[PDB]
């Protein structure tokens, strides 16, 4: 009913540079080649996020388009709506009180500025500035995941302060995203000659 | 400490001072623990050096002094003891050539106790530490193997 | 000399060599090389807005690229509060920090002193996904005639007393309700059922914190290899090969900057070494990576025979390069005033390295070689013995500690 | 099919012996046989600023910081003690001799082969191949200081050299007095007629004692190359000072009562005269941190000095003479001794003899 | 001996306010166990 992620959900937690050394620390992590969750909802299950989840992205074909991240709809608060042209970033959330999930026809879709093809992400918020991981891997296997080891890294800091709890997105007019609740877990890191992540080793797995 | 200020707030001085006279005499413990380890280690060196130089003869070389041991003599100091060595040295050396062993009648001899040293035109067996020559004799000699 | 007379506490000192004091290069001057972003902006717009847009629809914008007399505001010295335990004093003063936020809210009245996590409403109980992410000493302020009314601003509210526990700074937009109740009184009274309304009183006699603010926005990240982000000031030029106190990207110091040859990945805020301390920082304007070397220090020897008859003396350093600071270079460190020689005897003062010095015959202090003895070899051959003839007798004598007094 | 399984203790085999009223044994045939030990000889040398390293070069921490008194002055003293000591030692334990001997061009010694022990003048470091192989397989600045040692490897093969020449050419007479030369199967059948057996013997078999030894000597040097784990003795020695330098930098990083660590933020932005209840117990907490490091070294360097007191005894003993006590320089019947020199340490060959074969009489 | 327990008593504040100041108490389970090691080895050797 738990399969394992084996070496997947490893993030630098800080960013400082280091060389030919071995580091430990303690975070809020994914549990390490352990009881991960193989979603026993049986695979595209939508739960709360309490204080992390993790996230990976099955997508090839761009078959949805844009994520909506929604967390209560009492119209009081925000529900911000971050989709990326690569070069800008949404700030807004399609809310005066207009529906909020569209289909395609063949609920508002303005935009402003700010498996060859793996898109894993971490939506960690730290005191305003949202935490966003990415990275790109090919894999052959085309059931789940694969055995190897990787590292993931994020990519802004955008300080505004909003949070993001029960969503569900579609695509707007014209997956197996595990749902890995982070924990707080103490790890320790392995550094190449070159400054990159290379192995990581569990504490609390067995003796 | 003693006769100045008030209670209510010397008592949260006075503290300080006396915690901090303390680690003085605990350092100063350890100091001395310390010392009288090592001295303990010496004064056993100095007893069974005593005890075998001064009651006896040792064979032990490089101990009881340099050189030959021969006999020892103590003395009194205050807090330390002295000793008092005497010692053998030869001072003079000459020298010739020599030889392993002899051959008479089909058989060789070996030198009970000593060598065989030759001047040249005769042959003589000496003793290993003071040179005087003897004449080469049976009674001095065994006979073994051709 | 008179040096080692007072570390001695005599008027006479004996054949030797002695330690009086530690020699550290005095820094010179102080440098300050920030990064340029050529823009000081989000310190007039961004702290007061004039205009809120609703948090329900937030809009961002990237508020930067404008100038003004800024100096004007804090130009000012009245900063006093520094209390945040445990850090040691030195160099603060000169970090470019990260992260700040707070609250602007009418809290009711009779609750000024209770700003604190554990409260709920629209912005207290859920608004953000917050961890324990607390860095910094804290700020706040008050500001009455340039910007807000006496009156309040009835936005944003926190507290200290409901009717059951509040939801604690899981400040978390989410509507996930922290549970302590028992039965419910369906918003009709009975037995066992207070009035959920209460008279706290609209009085102007109450506690002040009843009135208007707003709270700031700032943008800085934490990366990793070489990115060219954080620098307020007019920087000068770096002084390349000079033992300068520095002070790049909020941390100070003192050493030289270097070429470094170390290749990166462009997402950079610091770089730091094995020991804690800095390894190597990043160029200011383009994207190159600067080293960082501490400055030379050290103790200082005196070597001297005895007082008795000669007053000349000499002086040694130990591990210090000869030109950093007669002369002479050994392995060892830096000579002064000692004459070399093509000549070898046995040890007299020991220095190291295999180095003594003597006070020779026009008499001077002089550094020469070890020599560990004569020469001499033995005519070896196959049928060849020695044999002693004369002999004599000797005495020596040896000297043994044995006990101590005893105290108590 | 392999799994981790638990056992009883054995002592070892079991053996039987016959006696009577009026049998006896005797032995018929002998060996030769070479062993190997390893001692260490002293220990590094550091030294460390007090009043820098405490205060971290702060006017407003010094003139408060000399209101206690000058006990790191006297820990000075204490450091300069074993920095002295090192070097007593490492003079005394290779300075018992007074001049210096060569070994004569021609290498006629009568079959033995002395090669693998004998200097080499090819090499830079005019050392044995024995010695480079000791040699191969042997592997900040915040007021701490490394001081080089008064002696170097350079002169410490010369000092080996000079012993080993002596010693191959005169035997023991100058461990006593002037050298006197001799031949070498003659001290030899000395050593022989010392144990306890007829000069005469040595004289029939001379050609196989020669093979043996060469055996040996061939052999004692693959073996060593072969193991490595025989200089864990001179490993942890060194891996023990590595750490704990390492453990007294890194209690620098320490809150020690007040809430955090580093050494940047208060004196800068705060009225000045507002820090006292914390940094004085900061600066009584790092104080506090360094006697228990000055007292590991005085205990390690305590232990070492009766370590190298052991190994001068050793070497003055075995190697200067003949020994009679059982067991001392290795095992069974001693006859040779040859040094040889090795970081912070120093090695021991030993020559030993061997009784071979048995037989029944009454 | 082991330093927390003794130390503490099983308190999670002693516990988390220990932390303030270091970890001497792991070297001094180090020497001690060190010691422990050698008296084998002593007894060992004696009678080997």
């Amino acid at each position: 009913a738990y399969t394992n992620s084996f070496t997947r959900g490893v993030y630098y937690p800080d960013k400082v540079f280091r060389s030919s050394v071995l580091h430990s620390t303690q975070d809020l992590f994914l549990p390490f080649f352990s009881n991960v969750t193989w979603f026993h909802a049986i695979d595209n299950p939508v739960l709360p996020f309490n204080d992390g989840v993790y996230f990976a992205s099955t997508e090839k074909s761009n078959i949805i388009r844009g994520w909506i991240f929604g967390t209560t709809l009492d119209s009081k608060t925000q529900s911000l709506l971050i989709v990326n042209n690569a070069t800008n970033v949404v700030i807004k959330v399609c809310e005066f009180q207009f529906c909020n999930d569209p289909f395609l026809g063949v609920n508002c879709t303005f935009e402003y500025v700010s498996f060859k093809n793996l898109r894993e992400f971490v939506f960690k918020n730290i005191d305003g500035y949202f935490k966003i991981y990415s990275k790109h891997t090919p894999i052959n296997l085309v059931r789940d995941l694969p055995q190897g080891f990787s590292a993931l890294e994020p990519l802004v800091d955008l300080p505004i302060g909003i949070n993001i709890t029960r969503f569900q997105t579609l695509l707007a007019l014209h997956a197996a995203y595990y749902v890995g609740y982070l924990q707080p877990r103490t790890f320790l890191l392995k550094y190449n000659e070159n400054g990159t992540i290379t192995d990581a080793v569990d504490c609390a797995l067995d003796p | 400490i003693l006769s100045r200020l008030d209670p209510p707030e010397a008592e949260v001085q006075i503290d300080r001072l006396i915690t901090g006279r303390l680690q003085s005499l605990q350092t100063y413990v350890t100091q001395q623990l310390i010392r009288a380890a090592e001295i303990r280690a010496s004064a056993n060196l100095a007893a069974t050096k005593m005890s075998e130089c001064v009651l006896g003869q040792s064979k032990r070389v490089d101990f009881c002094g340099k050189g030959y041991h021969l006999m020892s003599f103590p003395q009194s100091a205050p807090h330390g003891v002295v000793f008092l060595h005497v010692t053998y040295v030869p001072a003079q050396e000459k020298n010739f050539t020599t030889a392993p062993a002899i051959c008479h009648d089909g058989k060789a001899h070996f030198p009970r106790e000593g060598v065989f040293v030759s001047n040249g035109t005769h042959w003589f067996v000496t003793q290993r530490n003071f040179y005087e020559p003897q004449i080469i004799t049976t009674d001095n000699t065994f006979v073994s193997g051709n | 000399l008179s040096e080692t007379k007072c570390t001695l506490k005599s008027f006479t000192v004996e054949k030797g060599i002695y330690q009086t004091s530690n020699f550290r290069v005095q820094p010179t001057e102080s440098i300050v090389r920030f990064p340029n972003i050529t823009n000081l902006c989000p310190f007039g717009e961004v702290f007061n807005a004039t205009r809120f847009a609703s948090v329900y629809a937030w809009n961002r914008k990237r508020i930067s690229n404008c100038v003004a007399d800024y100096s004007v505001l804090y130009n000012s010295a009245s900063f006093s509060t520094f209390k945040c335990y445990g850090v040691s004093p030195t160099k603060l003063n000169d970090l470019c920090f990260t992260n700040v936020y707070a609250d602007s809210f009418v809290i009711r009245g009779d609750e000024v002193r209770q700003i604190a996590p554990g409260q709920t409403g629209k912005i207290a109980d859920y608004n953000y996904k917050l961890p324990d992410d607390f860095t910094g000493c804290v700020i706040a302020w008050n500001s009455n005639n340039l910007d807000s009314k006496v009156g309040g601003n009835y936005n944003y509210l926190f507290r200290l007393f409901r009717k059951s526990n509040l939801k604690p700074f899981e400040r978390d937009i989410s509507t996930e309700i922290y549970q302590a109740g028992s039965t419910p009184c369906n918003g009709v009274e009975g037995f066992n059922c207070y009035f959920p309304l209460q008279s706290y009183g609209f009085q102007p006699t109450n506690g002040v914190g009843y009135q208007p603010y707003r709270v700031v926005v700032l943008s800085f990240e934490l990366l990793h290899a070489p990115a060219t982000v954080c620098g307020p000031k007019k920087s000068t030029n770096l002084v390349k090969n000079k033992c300068v106190n520095f002070n790049f990207n909020g941390l100070t110091g003192t050493g030289v900057l270097t070429e470094s040859n170390k290749k990166f990945l462009p997402f950079q805020q610091f770089g730091r070494d094995i020991a804690d301390t800095t390894d190597a920082v990043r160029d200011p304007q383009t994207l190159e990576i600067l080293d960082i070397t501490p400055c030379s220090f050290g103790g200082v020897s005196v070597i001297t025979p005895g007082t008795n008859t000669s007053n000349q003396v000499a002086v040694l350093y130990q591990g210090v390069n000869c030109t950093e600071v007669n002369v002479f270079q050994t392995r060892a460190g830096c000579l002064i005033g000692a004459e070399h020689v093509n000549n070898s005897y046995e040890c007299d003062i020991p220095i190291g390295a295999g180095i003594c010095a003597s006070y020779q015959t026009s008499q001077s202090i002089i550094a020469y070689t070890m020599s560990l003895g004569a020469e001499n070899s033995v005519a070896y051959s196959n049928n060849s013995i020695a044999i002693p003839t004369n002999f004599t007798i000797s005495v020596t004598t040896e000297i043994l500690p044995v006990s101590m007094t005893k105290t108590s | 099919s392999q799994s981790i399984i638990a056992y009883t203790m054995s002592l070892g085999a079991e053996n039987s012996v016959a006696y009577s009223n009026n049998s006896i044994a005797i032995p018929t045939n002998f060996t030769i046989s070479v062993t190997t030990e390893i001692l260490p000889v002293s220990m590094t040398k550091t030294s460390v600023d007090c009043t820098m390293y405490i205060c971290g070069d702060s006017t407003e921490c010094s003139n408060l910081l000399l209101q206690y008194g000058s006990f790191c002055t006297q820990l000075n003293r204490a450091l300069t003690g074993i920095a002295v000591e090192q070097d007593k030692n490492t003079q005394e334990v290779f300075a018992q001799v007074k001049q210096i001997y060569k070994t004569p061009p021609i290498k006629d010694f009568g079959g033995f082969n002395f090669s693998q022990i004998l200097p080499d003048p090819s090499k830079p470091s005019k050392r044995s191949p024995i010695e480079d192989l000791l040699f191969n397989k042997v592997t900040k600045f915040n007021g701490l200081t490394v001081l080089p040692p008064l002696l170097t490897d350079e002169m410490i093969a010369q000092y080996t050299s000079a012993l080993l020449a002596g010693t191959i050419t005169s035997g023991w007479t100058f461990g006593a007095g002037p050298a006197l030369q001799i031949p070498f199967p003659m001290q030899m059948a000395y050593r022989f007629n010392g144990i306890g057996v007829t000069q005469n013997v040595l004289y029939e078999n001379q050609k196989l004692i020669a093979n043996q030894f060469n055996s040996a000597i061939g052999k004692i040097q693959d073996s060593l190359s072969s193991t490595p784990s025989a200089l864990g003795k001179l490993q942890d020695v060194v891996n023990q000072n590595a750490q704990a330098l390492n453990t007294l930098v890194k209690q620098l990083s320490s809150n020690f009562g007040a809430i955090s660590s580093v050494l940047n933020d208060i004196l800068s932005r705060l009225d000045p005269p507002e820090a006292e209840v914390q940094i004085d117990r900061l600066i009584t907490g790092r104080l506090q941190s360094l006697q228990t490091y000055v007292t590991q070294q005085l205990i390690r360097a305590a232990e070492i000095r009766a370590s190298a007191n052991l190994a001068a005894t050793k070497m003055s003993e075995c190697v200067l003479g003949q020994s009679k006590r059982v067991d001392f320089c290795g095992k069974g019947y001693h006859l040779m001794s040859f040094p040889q020199s090795a970081p912070h340490g120093v090695v021991f060959l030993h020559v030993t003899y061997v009784p071979a074969q048995e037989k029944n009489f009454t």
